[PDB]
RNA sequence: GUCAAGUAAUGAAGCGCACAUGGUGGAUGCCUUGGCAGUCAGAGGCGAUGAAAGACGUGACAGCCUGCGAUAAGCUUCGGGGAGGCGGCAAUAUCCUGUGAUCCGGAGAUUUCUGAAUGGGGAAACCCACUUACCAUAAGGUAGGUAUCUUGUACAAGAAGCGAACGAGGGGAAGUGAAACAUCUCAGUACCCUUAGGAAAAGACAUCAAAUGAGAUUCCCCAAGUAGCGGCGAGCGAACGGGGAGAAGCCGAUUAAUGCUAAUGUAGAAGAACAGCGUGGGAAAGCUGACCGUAGUAGGUGAUAGUCCUGUAUUCGAAACAUUAGCGUUAACAUAUUAAGUAGGGCGGGACACGAGAAAUCCUGUCUGAAGAUGGGGGGACCAUCCUCCAAGGCUAAAUACUCCUGACUGACCGAUAGUGAACCAGUACCGUGAGGGAAAGGCGAAAAGAACCCCUGUGAGGGGAGUGAAAUAGAACCUGAAACCGUGUGCGUACAAGCAGUAGGAGCCUCAAUUUAUUGGGGUGACUGCGUACCUUUUGUAUAAUGGGUCAGCGACUUAUAUUCUGUAGCAAGGUUAACCGUUUAGGGGAGCCGUAGGGAAACCGAGUCUUAAUAGGGCGUCUAG
RNA sequence: GGCUCAAACUAGGAGCCGAAGCUGCGGAUUUGAAACUUGUUUUCAAGUGGUAGGGGAGCGUUGUGUAAGCCUGUGAAGGU
RNA sequence: CGGAAGAUCAAGGGUUCCAGUCCAACGUUAAUCGGGGCUGGGUGAGUCGACCCCUAAGGCGAGGCCGAAAGGCGUAGUCG
RNA sequence: CGCUUAACUGCGAGACCCACAAGUCGAGCAGGUACGAAAGUAGGUCUUAGUGAUCCGGUGGUUCUGUAUGGAAGGGCCAU
């Protein structure tokens, strides 16, 4: 930089904030855009996510439904484009996790059809999709 | 980083009040009464800035009828006749030479009789 | 704030505006509406961040002529006058040295200069090399900066 | 000149405006002796050898504060220091001081009474005792002993009480939220009570896990606002595991003394370098020229100083006594030997994120009650298999929590309505029976040089001279001195005229500057004319006879922390980014994690598809980039 | 006030007054439009009453760096 | 006035008592005066009262009983 | 009047209505039928009222899940 008189930010990157009730000409004065005589107006006014004035809300008229699966929490589905973070050529799921492709708590992983593959890889305990395993072969690469 | 703002509205309030002076009582010495004093003093200013050109009109409309009755015809026909003259001289002038050269007016006045 | 627990007085009959604390913050003396709170006012600069702006200052000290590459820059004693004087053959009286390995002898002339700094590359911030006038950099603290930057 | 008719001017009891000049008042500005928040270290107690808090005394000197205790602003000794001193308001007097004072540090001696108060009592600072020894002979003195409880052999050793927060434990609300309210929340919070240590607690697997297994406890970042719990409401809310800090395991990792060794701490010492000239009350500021610098942004000094002073960088001293660590010794306590009224069970409760729920696990008031390594606990109902670990014995450092405090340092913290309630003789005055509540109040000047003397007055207040001072409308109610508010003077207007008091015109008068001399321009006033029912709030609608404001000055209300969404901007970009931590600390490292890159379905599962379906039909949701 | 072949009423006619409407003259401003092109410039067109409220651009005050700078006893802040 | 508006106390207060001196503030005015300021003085007990001995109501209460804790009660006593 | 079970199952292009949650009409396609000789008609009744969300609990089914593993409990989905 120049000096530390000459540094300026950028014209757009700063915004003044808004400070409420500093009078006529600034556009908020006595009520900061409150409005008049309110409960949305008072001092401790809240919207209340899931509440519409006492009718029953909507996530209350309409029926719990599902389950959640453990299962579902531990299997990562893997793209094809990432795989480009992978060091050497096998593409396990203790080598996706070196890479941080999946998280290190994912018990297995799948390989979707996303991206393209660019080098031959080797994959041992990886569930494939059908659209995946012509691209992986195309360039390549084996399943097992 | 604490402000004091004795300063600052001092020479406020005191901008204020130095715009009041000639005012009576409370509206030319405290500023609560002062404030409202000086809004509506240009309040009155706005709105008179108005009626001054439409008093002023009406000066004129009175002089150049005066004038006109004093040699002749009355303003309604005097208006008719310089318009039928071609005549452009605005009233601001013509109540000038009426209330200052009765000789021009005169002239003038015999010019719009000619034509009606 | 001290006190203050009782109401003032009674809400209704007195005449008065109705109080429920003498330290309210429209009292003398009250508390503070929005009182301030010891707050951490440091940011997050993102890495590539802090290296584009190094990488940006030293470019344009370059631009305006404030950097000097010298071999190196040592005091055989640890001497103000020495330092003062190999300032002013280097034209830069006041000045920031960057050097690698900041010599014990080399810290104590330059530390009684008013407008001097000496500082390990390591250890050299984006306000250092913006505020002085001019910035003597040895090669070998240069080289550093080309790799670290 | 006389009369008649018409029509000017002149007035001010008072008042208005402007200006000038004061008073009151104490804003503002500048200032600080006082506070506020922290960082890095240390310490974490005091007390029956009488504490914390007090009462009363104590001086040459009347009071208060500070110190001290009848040895009473103090006594002795050991060190430091080297010329003044007998604490402050706050001076005066007698004096002390190189035969080393005052002053500072270590140790000691003295240490009234009350108070755990402890010889009994009691309305605290008081009353009344008994007893041993000695002395005196009178109606006493000196030195002790005499509370209660607990542990040892009627004898010794302890305890008591007070005082910040942090810990552990025994009890435990309600306001509130749920837009009502009872389950629930608030919350195991406030509060009460017991008790410890520098920390406490916990701590070594009858623990998890289910992977290729790990390997105590504690704390931080994630996991994750996920899984769950829940009038499935309002809300509550994990764990596994990953990344870090710290790591330790034992069978006494106890406590208290003593002596050596080492290092601190509690007083200190030295510490560089500037002159001239001009202005000025005063020089540090101006001009010219020097010097030191391991010392240049310190505080002062008559205005702003590296070279005037105190200081700073740097180098160092301890007779004495604490403190920390290492070694040795001494005496108090402790030293299990593998664990039965135990695990488990019934009933009622409590804790687990988990409200009985399909409810595992932990705790236990009541009633019961094993097996005991060919055995037993757990793996979230329960059974089988497998894995893991051995309860019913006791310990264990660090990483963690905190501030009555001690030191060093810091602040986009305050600057006298602020900051502590308290800058000042403040927990005071004052209020209250009491618990308790709780103020106001800073500034002469550089130096008191604080005004000798004279004059008016009552030997008063107050002032005027004189004098001091740069300044005295800086004169002690003292820096600056605002406004409200109250006077005095000058100019103009105003006693035939009806109202938010102004505004647009406008005659006259007064006053300054030019100008060849009433012509303009500036200022003050405002006869007369037109128009014109304050402001705020709240309302369909207010001059409203609807609200609020006596005025002035000062203060007074959209914040902060975190999460999340959108927008802008910047860096990188199919990638972006680290968090805690480490770090010689805004760097650098740390990739755990998070978001993006794929969706469909309750899910398994499949995946540019997927779900529904008998259906390949139809249809739903997706698809054909920017984060 | 006053008004009676009106200064009333009916039916016509011609003048004129009359608003912040329209036009004239000067100036500002929002949006859009041809370009030395970011207000670099000349214009043109349509706009510019406003509560609740949304959007945009700024002023001043205290403090930090800029600043060991600059100003200041030949007079700072504050006051008037 | 004089069954007090005169005297002696208790309670409560605490120097207001006496003298000299001063008149700013205090005294609802003035003040030379004062319960005001300042400076001195003044309260003498075997017999008056307290203290002391004794006890009432009522407290506290070695041991004792009861109670999550804190504590509640209670005998001998010890205060009152 | 005879025969019957279309008072079906999976859906549904497209619309009406509508803050949402809901509500209404619907040709056509596939499967299985009922009646008719057949083209065909039939997803209740001439239509518009005859109704009540979620939570919770029950019942008939279902491979979806199943806290070390196999089960099971519990949960999910479809129907009521």
């Amino acid at each position: 930089g120049l000096r530390l008189n000459e540094l300026s930010p950028g014209v757009g990157a700063k915004k003044t904030a808004q400070r409420r009730g500093r009078g006529i000409g600034s556009g908020l004065g006595k009520t900061g855009g409150r409005g008049v005589k309110g409960q949305k107006s008072r001092s401790g006014s809240s919207i209340r996510a899931g509440f519409e004035g006492g009718q029953t809300p909507l996530y209350r008229r309409l029926p719990k439904f599902g389950f959640t699966s453990k299962m579902a929490m531990t299997t990562a589905e893997v793209r094809l484009s990432e795989l480009n973070k992978v060091e050497g050529d096998v593409i396990s799921v203790a080598t996706l996790k070196t890479a941080n492709i999946i998280r290190h708590d994912m018990k297995r992983a799948r390989i979707i059809l996303s991206g393209d593959v660019t080098k031959a890889y080797t994959f041992q305990g990886v569930k494939v999709t059908k659209g995946a395993k012509q691209a992986i072969e195309a360039a390549g690469g084996s399943i097992e | 980083a604490r402000v004091k703002r004795g300063v600052q509205a001092n020479r406020r309030h005191k901008k204020i009040l130095k715009r009041a002076k000639g005012y009576y009582g409370a509206r030319s010495r405290v500023y609560r009464v002062a404030v409202q004093a000086v809004t509506k003093a240009g309040q009155y200013a706005y709105r008179d800035r108005r009626n001054k050109k439409r008093t002023f009109r009406r000066l004129w409309i009175a002089r150049i009828n005066a004038g006109a009755r004093l040699n002749g015809l009355s303003y309604s026909r005097f208006i008719n006749g310089m318009k039928k003259a071609n005549i452009t001289i605005d009233r601001r002038v013509l109540a000038d030479i009426a209330m200052h050269d009765a000789a021009t007016f005169g002239a003038l006045v015999e010019k719009a009789k000619a034509e009606l | 704030v001290s006190g203050g627990g009782i109401k003032p007085w009674r809400q209704k009959g007195t005449g008065r505006a109705r109080a429920g604390s003498i330290r309210s913050p429209i009292w003398r003396g009250g508390g503070r509406a929005f009182a301030a709170k010891p707050q951490d006012w440091s940011q997050k600069v993102n890495r590539k961040m802090y290296r584009g702006a190094m990488q940006c200052i030293l470019a344009e000290l370059i631009r305006q002529e404030r950097l000097i590459l010298v071999e190196e820059l040592t005091i055989s004693a640890p001497k103000t006058k020495e330092l003062i004087a190999k300032l002013s053959e280097l034209n830069a009286p006041r000045a920031l040295i960057i050097t690698k390995e900041v010599d014990e002898n080399l810290y104590l002339a330059a530390r009684n200069i008013p407008h001097v700094n000496v500082l390990d590359t390591s250890e050299v911030d984006p306000v250092s090399l913006i505020a002085f006038d001019k910035v003597i950099m040895s090669v070998e603290a240069a080289k550093q900066f080309e790799e670290a930057l």
